[PDB]
């Protein structure tokens, strides 16, 4: 009864749907673009920046 | 932010305790121009009237951290620091904090603290509008008001 | 019908010595029509917001007292006997009257408690309504001159 | 921590040149107000216990955050005022010995407003306070002296704020 | 017992930090502060981390902030993460 | 002017009526509680020397800058022109208690007081918390619950005139404010 | 700039407002007729501040503190004789860091 | 809505009763015609669930082709965002009327709108007669001349208010156009 | 749906646990205090036509554009069909009241009933306020302070059924925002 | 009786002048046309405020650059003295319409206005796009040809002066081009 919590692939699969639950409703928000207004709501930092991704790349214009 | 600065609750949510803020996005309060709502909220756009302001404004701090992950199809109430019982109500991933509707999530904020958008603005149960200033009126004569009195002939019925 | 407007009243008024407040009449720059309007429009809503916080300080005064009310009267039939002070065979030193420049500016100021530090309060507050209480006058009496000329 | 003396010596040394007539004409300044600021220091050390004691009795002496409920009620909690107050008065005399604020944010300002927020200190009653403190100051020192030791309350207030 | 019994200015222990805790207080921040040590150059130790964030208690982080700026040290982050605000009785 | 039997006139003229029988009852109760009020004017006229400088030196006790200097009731033409106001305002409620209606205190009082004192720079705060102490004053010395000072009447309830006369009161700082 | 004497100070007196009241005459009036004004300018004639007043801050110098290490921030005073210059630029900073000259 | 004037805070533990340094000088000096302002937010927003349904019913009655087959109202889904867009304009403008500047008109509701409606398709020349209708709305319950509605108010006169309610819906329609 | 013991079973199944001796009492205190919420339920439904009638008529006093014409009460099906959902949601609050859990208000009564307010066009703003008159109808009639009505119940303390009425009011309330 | 007109006009102060009956048939008189003439000018400014609204926003309907951030009818106070300003020509253009003559309306208003809109960086192409606006108003109302409004006039023929407040409107243009 135990092993929704403690098992090692239900662990995954569990929080796979969530995460996948969590990203239909956000695709399906981000079909709305022009007037709507900005918040920079600052989410976290729980996975790091591997790439390094400097701000300024080049001019490709 | 701004009402906060202004109305001195901004100090009360300073504080390190553990809050669960419901702050409105200013489309909320853009929305305030309800016919309905617009009769219980326009007074406190009067500049003395601050005393309500923060009233209003203390019941969306919630205290604890009642993030939205916590409210999985559960239903508890809690009293604000305004004073009054306020039900959060998280059931089909749609958290309600009394007639809030909560548009973002959480955010994570300094001391352990939370805040979600909500949608419009939460006017606490018992609380009733100023009303508008008035004229202090008095009575123009007094013998208009010996005759409005019932004499005790009268409340015996000795007279009509 | 028409009230009389406190401008009108300050022209027929003898000129006294010291105002708390000494009129900016000749001190108001020569500006637009619109500059002035703008200016007491200002003035007035600033006026407006120093009265809402005077009424504040008048109820933290009632306040204050009914804290101290069942002290105040509970103190007001005990026996308080001094040491010195009323009657003059008894060694006072300093305190026959008060001593060297310890009676203050006004008389009121070296009184302590919670009443009295809340009224010092209220006179600070007063001071600042009644100085933008008389800067809307000055505004309006140059108005009645930017309209009769006009 | 610098005072005139080490901020004319920082700037003029932070270019690599020697000390010009610019950097010596603000030193002469500072030389001339060096017999005031002492008789300045001087009078406050002595009515320290005095001048704070009439700053909140003037300012937030008799109002709510005294009573209960307010900020300032427990023993703990006044006791703490004028040990609070206490500082301000004292590193204020610092600031106009050295003739320079850099004392204060190095030692008072850089997490005092973050601190009083979390306690929950109430940070119009403290500029009052300092205000207050301020206007009893220039009572002592006098006018010129006020305006010095003064110069440096607001910084304290401005910051705070 | 606590750090006000009324010692001040001509008292017999030294004049010192003096603490707003009550007795036994549970009151701890969380901090955050870089130190540099600024005598390490003619005593030659080894040398230790600066940058620290640590949970002091409220009985003494007014000492610790006291000194932390006694030595140059700038405090980046204070927070109360246990106790209440404005309370009378339950700090202990 | 009018008094309490000009008021019941004034609104008969105005529907052209006689005064009848129906109306005669009340004011045959306003003249039967004459006596009464008779028995309260009188306890307020004499107190009256007191009465506005308990009040006035009252109104100090709540504002130290009124005796500051620049202040209102500083210097000495100043203050005897505040205990002449304040008696003037002691007087015109007790014409409109004596008279049984107000229309005495509002036309030759309180019209145009207040943008009169803007002009002469008083503080109209301070009128309003100086008229309120006057008023607790009244209500005292009608009902007979003064600490210092009792008077002897015969036995009853006069609280509607002391609800009476209090109207009066907040009808000056409403016309101030 | 005021080239508005040709407009005098009877300027917006607006004359022809005419109102016939039936079919009499037509009772010409001189109405100013003011707008939905505001007449926005900054930093009026008089203070309107009674109190309430410390919010003076000083700018931010970066990760230092304000106004500490302004020795950079100066105009300059001496320069030296025997000064000779650098070859490397590693172009210039904010402050170093925080401690002064003076450390 | 509450940012559109100035409260005053009078209690301790503040920090703007003593610390903030500023009364708002241009809000305080709007509520020096605020009683007659408040009016006139209240005609609007009491007749806001009639003026939205007027309006947008009437391009209906004016221009047919949009609930046809292939018009820009003809779904359901249109049909509500078409009601939805008319109100949201309508609180905008009572934002700003209530406000007195049109900066908190031109940043959340008009900023970005033209190009909002070239993007879906939704037909300009038709919009601006919705706003339009609704400019012509406005103005008879703030002067009071509605046909079908009246309300009572205070004596006096309401044109420049009226007449600031018309610069605010023109500059909507300029604004899409 | 769900009630107030199976609310606790739901969540002890989701700890996979028995319906132990620490949860018994939030269900013994429950049904203890039986008596009270079965005479909080008889106070709605005593007056349940005429509040109904009490808070559609209050929302159209309140915002009269309703009753114009090309409002949302205007016809006569119209206006009885806002007296039924005004009883329709009032008679699921009752259910769920009576059930103590709101799984009958968020599955029948909340079905995506904000769906159906925007594909009918009904203003959704004046819905709020015919839900939250009937929310202010029910926190005085359980407490038993109605101006017009008392009924008669034993003494003690209806507070937590206040204020759980209150919570489902505002339930309905978010969710038709 | 045409100077007491002027003599309001030309006093360099406030007046008024009310005319009567036997003063309005010696006026009928002297006026050719008069019972046209005097429709006329009340076909004109009993719509004066539906005229403006149009105009100064028709201006803004064809140029919708003016009330971009930079423009000159942003900054509400430019917008308002845009709108008195074309309040002020529809009512001088009717007092030339009244009098017969554009004399007045040159010198009291006219002249230096070229000056003026150069002074201030008004933008005097859209000022003729503003006053042709109300030229074509003008004509419409005069005639009876207006769209939403009809007037009950008197039959008959009024083109004669509808072509006199053609020659006004383009006086105006012709000084500020
Ligand atoms: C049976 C014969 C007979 C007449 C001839 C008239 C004579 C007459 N006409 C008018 C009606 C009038 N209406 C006008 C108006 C005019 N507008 C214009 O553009 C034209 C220039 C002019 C028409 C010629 C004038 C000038 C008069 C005459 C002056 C007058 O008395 O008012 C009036 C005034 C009362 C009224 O309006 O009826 C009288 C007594 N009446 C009669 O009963
Ligand atoms: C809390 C909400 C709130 C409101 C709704 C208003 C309500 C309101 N309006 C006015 C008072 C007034 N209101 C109006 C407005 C109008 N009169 C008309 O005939 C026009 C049609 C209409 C403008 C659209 C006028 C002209 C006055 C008189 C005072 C003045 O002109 O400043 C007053 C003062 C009453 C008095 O002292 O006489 C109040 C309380 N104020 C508020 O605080
Ligand atoms: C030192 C500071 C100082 C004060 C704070 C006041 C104290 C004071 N006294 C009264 C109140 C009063 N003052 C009087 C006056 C008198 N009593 C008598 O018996 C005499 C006949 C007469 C003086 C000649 C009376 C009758 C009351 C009413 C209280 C009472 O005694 O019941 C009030 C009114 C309360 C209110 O605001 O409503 C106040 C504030 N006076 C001061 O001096
Ligand atoms: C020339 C001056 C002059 C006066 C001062 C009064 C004097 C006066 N007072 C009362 C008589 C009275 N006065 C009062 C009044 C009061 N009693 C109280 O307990 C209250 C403290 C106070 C209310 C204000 C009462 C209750 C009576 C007796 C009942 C009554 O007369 O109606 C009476 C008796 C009337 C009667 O009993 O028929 C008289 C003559 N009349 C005058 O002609
Ligand atoms: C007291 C103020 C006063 C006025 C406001 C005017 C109004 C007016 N005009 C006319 C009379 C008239 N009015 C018009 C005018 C018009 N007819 C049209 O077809 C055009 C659309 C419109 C021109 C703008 C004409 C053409 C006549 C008839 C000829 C004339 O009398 O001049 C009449 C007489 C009608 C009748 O006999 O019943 C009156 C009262 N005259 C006044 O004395
Ligand atoms: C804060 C300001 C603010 C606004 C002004 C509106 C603006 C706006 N309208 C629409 C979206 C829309 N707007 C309309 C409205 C209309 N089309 C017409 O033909 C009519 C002329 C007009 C109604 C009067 C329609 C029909 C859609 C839906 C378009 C579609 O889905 O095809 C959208 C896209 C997202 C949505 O579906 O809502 C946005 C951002 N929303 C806002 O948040
Ligand atoms: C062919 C279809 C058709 C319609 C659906 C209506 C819709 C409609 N009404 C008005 C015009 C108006 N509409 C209103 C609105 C209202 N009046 C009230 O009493 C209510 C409170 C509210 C409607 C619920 C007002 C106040 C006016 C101004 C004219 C007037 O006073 O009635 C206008 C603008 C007309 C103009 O500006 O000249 C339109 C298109 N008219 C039409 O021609
Ligand atoms: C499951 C729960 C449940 C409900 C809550 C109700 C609510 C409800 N009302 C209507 C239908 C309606 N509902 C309203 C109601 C209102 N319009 C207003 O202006 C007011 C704000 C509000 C009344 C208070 C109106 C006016 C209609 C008529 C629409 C029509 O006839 O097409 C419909 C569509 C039904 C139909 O027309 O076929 C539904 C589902 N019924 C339910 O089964
Ligand atoms: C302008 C129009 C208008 C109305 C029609 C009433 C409607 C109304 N009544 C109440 C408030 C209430 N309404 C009722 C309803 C009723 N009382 C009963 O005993 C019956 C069951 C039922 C009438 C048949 C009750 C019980 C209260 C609580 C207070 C009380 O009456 O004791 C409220 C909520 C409080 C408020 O916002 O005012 C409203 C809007 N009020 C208005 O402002
Ligand atoms: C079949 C239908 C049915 C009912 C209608 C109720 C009837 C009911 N109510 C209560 C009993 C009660 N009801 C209340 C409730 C209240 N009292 C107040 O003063 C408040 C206004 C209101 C709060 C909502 C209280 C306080 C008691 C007594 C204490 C208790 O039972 O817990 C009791 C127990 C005491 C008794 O025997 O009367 C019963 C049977 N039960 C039922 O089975
Ligand atoms: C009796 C005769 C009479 C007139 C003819 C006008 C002429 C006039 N216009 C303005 C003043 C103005 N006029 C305009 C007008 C406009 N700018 C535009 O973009 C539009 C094209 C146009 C309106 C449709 C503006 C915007 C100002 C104000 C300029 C400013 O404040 O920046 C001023 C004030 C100048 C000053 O104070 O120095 C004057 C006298 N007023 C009068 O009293
Ligand atoms: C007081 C009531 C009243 C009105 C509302 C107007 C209505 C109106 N507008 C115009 C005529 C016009 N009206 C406008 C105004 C506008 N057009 C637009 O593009 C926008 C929709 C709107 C600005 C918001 C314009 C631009 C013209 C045409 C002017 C031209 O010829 O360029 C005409 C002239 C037609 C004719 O004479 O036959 C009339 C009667 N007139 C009135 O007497
Ligand atoms: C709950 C614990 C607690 C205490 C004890 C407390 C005391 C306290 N005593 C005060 C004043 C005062 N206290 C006294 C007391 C005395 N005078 C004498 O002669 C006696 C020896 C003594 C009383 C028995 C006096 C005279 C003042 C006013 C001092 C002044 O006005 O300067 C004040 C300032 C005014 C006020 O806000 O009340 C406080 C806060 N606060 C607290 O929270
Ligand atoms: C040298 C620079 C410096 C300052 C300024 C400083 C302040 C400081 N003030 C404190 C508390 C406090 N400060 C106050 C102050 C006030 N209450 C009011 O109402 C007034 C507005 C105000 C007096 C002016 C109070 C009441 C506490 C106790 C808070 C508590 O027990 O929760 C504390 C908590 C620990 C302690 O006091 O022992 C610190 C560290 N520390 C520093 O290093």
């Amino acid at each position: 009864l135990y092993a929704i919590e403690t098992d090692e692939v239900s662990r995954l699969e569990v929080d796979l749907e969530e995460a996948k639950g969590q990203l239909r409703v956000l695709e399906a928000a981000m079909a709305k673009s022009t007037p709507m207004t900005r918040t920079a709501e600052f989410k976290t930092l729980t996975k790091n920046v591997a790439a390094v991704t400097a701000a300024e790349k080049a001019d490709p214009l | 932010v701004k009402l906060l600065n202004e109305s001195g609750v901004e100090k009360l949510v300073e504080q390190a305790g553990p809050y669960t803020v419901f702050a409105p996005t200013d489309d909320a309060f853009a929305a305030l121009l309800e016919p309905h709502s617009f009769n219980k909220l326009a007074t406190l756009l009067r500049p003395e009237n601050n005393d309500a302001l923060r009233k209003v404004l203390m019941h969306h701090v919630i205290p604890g951290a009642f993030t939205s992950a916590s409210l999985m199809d559960r239903a508890v109430t809690v009293k604000s620091l305004a004073g009054e019982p306020i039900s959060i109500m998280g059931l089909n991933k749609l958290v309600t904090a009394g007639t809030a509707k909560v548009v973002r999530a959480d955010v994570p904020c300094a001391n352990g603290c939370i805040i979600h958008a909500v949608s419009s603005v939460i006017i606490p149960p018992n609380y009733v509008p100023v009303p508008q200033p008035t004229k202090p009126v008095f009575p123009r004569s007094v013998i208009a008001e010996i005759a409005k009195l019932p004499t005790p002939r009268q409340a015996l019925g000795l007279d009509p | 019908k028409a009230a009389i407007m406190p401008h009108q009243i300050v022209d027929g008024l003898p000129v006294i010595p010291n105002s708390e407040h000494p009129s900016q009449k000749y001190n108001v720059p020569k500006v637009s029509r619109e500059k002035l309007q703008r200016e007491l429009l200002i003035a007035q809503g600033k006026a407006n917001a120093l009265q809402i916080e005077l009424d504040a300080a008048y109820t933290s005064l009632a306040s204050s007292r009914a804290f101290l009310a069942p002290f105040a009267a509970m103190a007001a039939d005990m026996d308080i006997r001094p040491l010195y002070g009323k009657n003059p065979q008894v060694f006072a030193g300093q305190f026959l009257g008060v001593g060297a420049g310890q009676w203050g500016k006004t008389g009121a100021d070296t009184v302590r408690g919670r009443s009295r530090r809340v009224a010092a309060d209220i006179g600070v507050k007063e001071f600042q309504l009644e100085r933008v209480k008389q800067l809307v006058v000055d505004l309006q009496r140059a108005l009645a001159l930017e309209d009769a000329e006009a | 921590m610098q005072d005139a003396i080490t901020s004319v010596i920082n700037a003029a040394d932070v270019q690599g040149k020697y000390l010009d007539a610019n950097s010596v004409e603000k030193l002469r300044g500072y030389f001339q107000t060096g017999e005031l600021r002492v008789r300045a220091a001087a009078t406050i050390a002595a009515n320290a216990a005095t001048i704070i004691k009439e700053a909140v009795a003037k300012s937030l002496l008799y109002s709510d955050i005294t009573r209960p409920g307010g900020n300032m009620y427990t023993t703990r909690r006044y006791a703490a005022c004028i040990r609070d107050l206490d500082y301000y008065l004292r590193y204020a005399t610092y600031g106009m010995l050295a003739g320079d604020p850099s004392i204060l944010d190095e030692r008072v300002l850089n997490g005092l407003k973050e601190t009083y927020n979390s306690l929950g200190v109430p940070i119009g009653a403290t500029i009052q306070a300092i205000q207050a403190m301020k206007e009893v100051t220039g009572s002592l020192v006098g006018s010129d002296a006020g305006k010095e030791m003064g110069l440096y309350f607001d910084y304290i207030c401005s910051g705070l704020s | 017992a606590y750090d006000m019994d009324g010692t001040g200015a001509g008292s017999l222990e030294p004049r010192g930090i003096k603490s707003s805790a009550v007795e036994k207080d549970s009151r701890c921040f969380k901090v955050t502060f870089v130190l540099p040590s600024q005598s390490r150059l003619y005593t030659f130790r080894e040398l230790q981390n600066v940058y620290t964030t640590k949970m002091v208690p409220f009985s003494s982080w007014y000492a610790e902030q006291q000194r932390i700026q006694k030595m140059g040290g700038k405090i980046l982050k204070v927070e109360l993460v246990a106790g209440g605000q404005m309370r009378s009785v339950g700090n202990q | 002017m009018l008094d309490a039997f000009s008021r019941v006139v004034v609104n008969s003229d105005a529907k052209a009526a006689y005064v009848g029988g129906s109306d005669l009852q009340a004011l045959k109760s306003f003249i039967a509680d004459g006596n009464k009020r008779l028995d309260a004017v009188n306890s307020i006229v004499s107190n009256a020397s007191c009465m506005v400088s308990d009040a006035v030196s009252g109104m100090i006790c709540e504002n130290p800058g009124l005796i500051s200097p620049g202040g209102n009731c500083y210097t000495n033409r100043r203050m005897a022109a505040c205990l002449r106001d304040g008696e003037i305002i002691l007087r015109y409620v007790s014409y409109a208690l004596l008279a049984g209606d107000a229309s005495v205190l509002e036309d030759r009082c309180l019209n145009g007081l207040k943008e009169t004192y803007i002009a002469l720079g008083v503080p109209t705060n301070s009128s309003i918390r100086a008229v309120s102490i006057m008023k607790a004053q009244a209500v005292a010395f009608i009902t007979n619950t003064a600490t210092e000072r009792k008077m002897s009447f015969a036995a009853g309830d006069c609280t509607s005139l002391a609800s009476e006369v209090a109207s009066y009161f907040d009808r000056v700082g409403a016309a101030i404010s | 700039d005021v080239v508005n004497a040709a407009y005098p100070k009877n300027i917006k007196n607006k004359a022809p407002v005419i109102s016939f009241d039936g079919k009499k005459g037509v009772k010409l009036e001189m109405v100013t007729l003011q707008t939905f004004a505001g007449d926005d300018s900054e930093d009026t004639l008089f203070d309107y501040s009674s109190g309430k007043f410390m919010p003076q801050k000083p700018a931010d110098m970066g990760i230092a503190w304000p106004s500490g290490d302004g020795r950079q921030a100066e105009m300059k005073g001496g320069k030296g004789s025997f000064n000779q210059p650098d070859l490397r630029k590693y172009g210039p900073f904010p402050d170093f860091l925080k401690r002064s000259m003076d450390l």
